[PDB]
């Protein structure tokens, strides 16, 4: 919302900040009033670049920095890969070496051509998918579930503490 | 004022039913049988024949019963009458495709469930 | 889309048709004009499934004609803006593709055609093919087109075909 | 007053007549110079001075009320209004030019050389040959003419940016305004 | 480049979290969890953020650290939050006090217990003597700071002359309660009692007197 305005229609960005960026294969600071303008003609084409987002390729995002928008979306997609837990590797260096390669992949995708990244990602798909990728999908789902359970346990304990001290006072 | 995507329609497209290509073919076929009877009557219009060719080529479900059963399955789901027609007619292969086709379809149901509405119809279409 | 709706139409019956078989004469006459004519508000009308009811005949003073308001059920087809419908290509030309959807005919401008697609004048049958020949569009082929807008004239509706949207064209 | 209004009116003269610019500069003194004293100092013709003062008054710059007493024109330079008047003038102008930009993107797009009858892009079915490919006019089957102007090939326009830049001095002067005084 | 992008991500998250306008929010562990989920910033890589900042900034041969000090403060916050939140809390104030509407919100990371930070002193050093004057009663101090005291004695000054003669005045000339309560703060009678007491006390007391209030307002 801190951006000066859209490259074409920097108006709404001044009147109200309600508009949120729209992510695309192009990687852009697109705005809903401008998304309508893209829908009317082309229907999924970047105005200046003309990149054929035939799917309109639109998804909501909330950060004034377009570079952060693209980086966060690319990281979201990448996290689906190389999600194996650290303890799977006993080697000290290998704990974060693969994370280094992951973030290198993210930076490569942000600016440089993604053809090599896609070919590499196919290579990693084939092998880790045999065993490890689905296993770590399961384990990360388990840890998400248990963290939401633990936060609800914390909030049950806080509600019980509030209501029991109220019943202390009234009793 | 009216958008097929946004599920917005004028005051007349609310109560009337929606007909699929396969079901329409049966309606036209019945008239074709009627045309044979009552000889010396007015011949069908040329525009009428164009509908028969168009619908017959997209008769995904050859059997009459298959059309009714599919409709019954579609009726159960909490979808607008328009949404029932397009999904059967378009015959997308993946849920992501159907998402791009209709923007208002987004958010009505989870992606996995939408894919199931696609695959089950595919199995029925394959079985015929 | 194929919509089965009830229509309110009026019949001007000449007095010469009075006498025996006046009621079915109105029913027979109703099919004469309703079939073969279209209207933008309801789209092309294909057939009248049944006649819901027959109204009372109102006599026009001086004219001698009669006004029969008839409630009948019929299926209509109307293109809607921004929707994808299967279509058949009738004729192929460099400046535009002509496709027919039953009573409805649509014209696709060269600009709406994908940039990588090019007309094949050398081939005896006019057709559009790509450099790699991955996708080829020819007369009497199955394609899906996005309707940019619904425009009508002389009881005839023909729209523009947009192939920019994803999952369009032959497969 | 302050340097705000001084520089403001000094650059505000640039729009109206320079003959009005000298008269505006005479507000160097806020002493509310009378009309006849102005004839002595400005010395512009009584008719020319009258027209100039009335034109400067109409846009709400200055306010004058000669009382009765020799009569003494209550000359002034209303500065509080001045800033708002200039802001609204640019406010309406920025709007009119952007609307002119957007409204210039609509055209028939086609024509026939003879019969000079533009149709619309929608008339493609009528204006076309199943065979020849060239679009042919209805009541003269001899059309070839595509678009006199293809489309907004350029960015929005050099006009909007030219207003943005030529007014950067005005934008900067209104930034120097910066609400120096919270008074009425 | 990787570290710079990490700092960009965390700074964007903090910027948005601060820009949010709402009631004061507290979130010691939930802040870290939400950061990791929203912007994909794992706590373990976040832990070494400040140390890697020091090393990388040293590599750059910068002119001085004064210019980049705010970034170092933000890095210290970033590493601290990922380090621990058991006895801490992140508070967000979209609106500052004493201002109905201000465009300078503040995010606090105020601690709650001093034992966490003073533990190393007690553990490392064999004995620490907190010698203090005007000390409020010692019993609380072991509770606030987790340590086992050896001696708990209060020493009273003894002199041949009574150097100090403290007194408390609660009743004014009107025999009215003079408590400076929040609801009683506005009381003109109480303010008048304070003023008259100060007048007489200044009349009698020799040169030099200091009066301490409860707040600037
Ligand atoms: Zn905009
Ligand atoms: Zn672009
Ligand atoms: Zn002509």
């Amino acid at each position: 919302m801190d951006d000066q305005g859209c490259p074409r229609c920097k108006t709404t960005k001044y009147r109200n900040p309600s508009l949120k960026l729209m992510v695309n294969v192009c990687g852009h600071t697109l705005c809903e009033s401008c998304v309508d303008l893209l829908f009317v003609r082309g229907a999924g084409n970047c105005p200046e670049c003309g990149t054929p987002l035939r799917k309109s390729n639109f998804r909501v995002q909330l950060f004034e920095d377009p570079t952060v928008d693209k980086e966060v979306e690319i990281r979201k997609k990448v996290l689906k890969i190389y999600n194996k837990r650290e303890e799977d590797f006993p080697s000290l260096r290998e704990y974060n070496d693969f994370l280094e390669e992951v973030e290198e992949i993210v930076f490569n995708l942000t600016n440089n051509v993604d053809l090599d990244n896609t070919k590499k990602k196919m290579e990693i798909y084939q092998k880790e998918n045999k065993d490890v990728i689905q296993k770590n999908k399961l384990k990360l789902t388990r840890e998400q579930e248990e963290l939401e359970e633990a936060l609800e346990v914390e909030r049950q304990e806080n509600e019980q503490r509030r209501l029991f001290i109220q019943k202390e006072e009234q009793l | 004022e009216e958008d097929a995507s946004q599920l917005i329609f004028p005051k007349e497209f609310e109560t009337a039913e929606t007909l699929l290509n396969s079901e329409v073919h049966m309606l036209l076929e019945h008239r074709k049988q009627q045309n044979e009877s009552a000889e010396d009557e007015q011949e069908l219009s040329e525009v009428f024949m164009k509908t028969l060719n168009y619908t017959a080529r997209f008769s995904r479900f050859k059997n009459r019963e298959t059309i009714a059963s599919v409709r019954s399955l579609l009726l159960q789901k909490k979808l607008h009458k328009f949404e029932l027609a397009c999904l059967a007619n378009l015959c997308p292969e993946t849920a992501e495709e159907s998402k791009a086709l209709i923007p208002s379809l987004e958010g009505r149901f989870e992606d996995e469930e939408l894919q199931q509405i696609l695959d089950d119809i595919q199995t029925k279409r394959s079985f015929q | 889309m194929f919509y089965h709706i009830s229509l309110e139409h009026e019949i001007l019956l000449h007095p010469r048709y009075f006498g025996p078989n006046l009621l079915n004469t109105v029913k027979q006459k109703l099919f004469t004009e309703v079939e073969g004519t279209c209207t933008g508000k309801y789209g092309f009308v294909i057939a009248v499934t049944t006649i819901d009811n027959i109204g009372a005949g109102v006599i026009q003073p001086g004219r001698g004609f009669v006004l029969y308001p008839v409630k009948y059920k019929a299926i209509v087809f109307r293109p809607f803006k921004g929707e994808v419908v299967d279509a058949v290509v009738t004729q192929v030309n460099k400046v535009g593709l002509f496709t027919e959807i039953g009573p409805m005919s649509c014209f696709i401008s060269r600009h709406s055609i994908p940039s990588e697609m090019e007309f094949d004048p050398n081939s005896n049958p006019p057709c559009y093919k790509t450099m790699d020949e991955d996708i080829v569009i020819q007369q009497d082929d199955e394609i899906r087109l996005k309707i940019v807008g619904t425009r009508v004239d002389k009881n005839d509706i023909f729209a523009i075909g947009s192939l920019m949207d994803d999952y369009l064209g032959l497969v | 007053p302050a340097a705000l209004k001084r520089l403001a009116k000094y650059v505000i003269r640039g729009f109206y007549g320079i003959e009005h610019a000298l008269a505006l500069d005479i507000l160097i003194r806020n002493s509310c110079v009378k009309e006849e004293d102005m004839l002595e100092l400005l010395k512009f013709d009584r008719k020319q001075l009258r027209s100039v003062l009335n034109n400067l008054k109409g846009d709400k710059f200055i306010k004058c009320r000669m009382r009765v007493e020799t009569r003494h024109n209550y000359y002034f330079i209303n500065y509080r209004t001045l800033v708002n008047v200039v802001k609204y003038k640019l406010d309406h102008m920025r709007r009119r030019i952007e609307t002119d930009e957007r409204d210039s993107t609509n055209r028939a797009s086609f024509k026939c050389p003879v019969c000079s009858s533009t149709f619309t892009d929608l008339e493609a079915n009528q204006l076309f040959d199943p065979m020849t490919g060239t679009f042919r006019c209805t009541f003269c089957h001899t059309e070839v003419e595509e678009d006199e102007s293809a489309m907004p090939k350029k960015d929005a326009r050099t006009l909007l940016a030219r207003f943005n830049e030529q007014i950067e001095p005005i934008y900067a002067l209104l930034r120097e305004t910066e609400d120096v005084n919270l008074a009425y | 480049e990787h570290f710079l992008g990490f700092l960009r991500r965390l700074l964007e998250y903090v910027k948005w979290r601060l820009r949010v306008q709402h009631v004061v929010q507290e979130s010691p562990p939930a802040f870290l969890s939400g950061l990791a989920q929203r912007v994909c910033i794992q706590r373990k890589p976040l832990r070494f953020c400040a140390e890697r900042l020091r090393s990388l900034l040293h590599t750059l041969e910068i002119t001085d650290l004064a210019d980049f000090s705010p970034l170092t403060l933000l890095a210290n916050f970033a590493t601290l939050v990922s380090t621990y939140a058991k006895g801490f809390t992140i508070i967000i104030e979209p609106f500052d006090d004493r201002t109905p509407t201000i465009a300078n919100p503040i995010l606090h990371f105020s601690c709650m217990d001093a034992s966490l930070a003073i533990k190393p002193v007690f553990e490392r050093f064999q004995s620490v003597i907190i010698t203090s004057g005007t000390l409020s009663p010692l019993d609380i101090y072991p509770k606030i700071l987790d340590f086992h005291p050896v001696t708990m004695a209060t020493f009273t000054m003894t002199l041949a002359r009574v150097c100090l003669c403290p007194m408390i005045i609660g009743r004014g000339n009107d025999q009215v309660a003079i408590s400076s309560k929040f609801e009683t703060r506005e009381d003109i009678a109480v303010i008048r009692n304070y003023g008259n007491l100060l007048l007489e006390m200044s009349a009698v007391v020799p040169d030099g007197i200091v009066a301490f209030f409860t707040s600037y307002q």
